[PDB]
């Protein structure tokens, strides 16, 4: 995952799920790169599927 | 199976927005979003009970897609949760609408706007949308949005959670309705 493009404004709710370095599963990519630019870059991906 | 239980693709889980019927043919709304590219669908993370394949999915630009039923055994509820869907009808600036998805359960809000433009990014752009100040999660894509026994419509995406309140967009059911000529039961 490359969150570059991001922020985006909205995010469609399907599942799929990745595991952020927070220890929080995120449920979907767009949900997970919006909060890893919220974090202001400190937050990154431990692995795919559910934490 | 009603509205706002899980489906799951191969891509991963959405939620069913309605159950549909044209003639004797059974089918159900969801996203479009989670009809893109998909074939089958099941019932469960198993995918041992198969509901299904994808007969129509238009996204981006709306946000619906519609699912033959294949699964002969499967109860076809015409009910949200067991709530009575008995309807379509347009939304409305002020109604009060309830949600339904697979991920969170059912959370209510009113329709703030109408005919929104959601922009996802990368051309995925949706118009025509139901604006609300209901919340909504990853897996709850294409659950029912109704208001009493009325389908109002199905949830595309927007931003914010269940925790800390947010927005979510919503595709008016009367224009998947029409798309394929079927009707609520
Ligand atoms: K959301």
């Amino acid at each position: 995952v490359d969150c570059s493009e991001y922020p985006k404004p909205a995010c469609t709710d399907e599942y799929r799920p990745l595991c952020g370095s927070d220890n929080k599963t995120y449920g979907n990519k767009c949900n997970f790169c919006n909060a890893v630019v919220e974090s202001n870059g400190t937050l990154t991906l431990s692995h795919f599927g559910k934490c | 199976i009603s509205g706002g239980d899980a489906i799951y693709s191969s891509t991963g889980r959405c939620s069913l927005g309605f159950n549909v019927r044209s003639g004797s043919t059974y089918y159900f709304l969801t996203a479009g979003h989670c009809t893109d590219g998909a074939t089958t669908w099941w019932a469960n993370s198993a995918r041992t009970t198969v509901l299904g394949t994808t007969s129509g999915s238009s996204f981006p630009n709306n946000d619906y897609g519609i699912v033959r039923y294949t699964n002969t055994t499967i109860p076809k509820d015409g009910t949200v949760g067991g709530q009575d869907i008995t309807s379509a009808a347009n939304a409305t600036v002020g109604m009060a609408v309830t949600r339904r998805g697979s991920t969170t359960g059912t959370h209510s809000g009113s329709v703030t706007a109408l005919n929104a433009t959601v922009n996802y990014g990368g051309g995925d752009v949706v118009y025509g949308m139901i604006r609300t100040n209901v919340c909504a999660e990853p897996g709850d894509s294409g659950g029912p949005l109704y208001s009493g026994t009325r389908a109002i419509g199905l949830t595309s995406g927007g931003s914010g959670n269940c925790s800390s309140g947010g927005t979510t967009f919503f595709q008016p059911v009367t224009e998947a309705l029409s798309a394929y000529g079927v009707s609520v039961y």
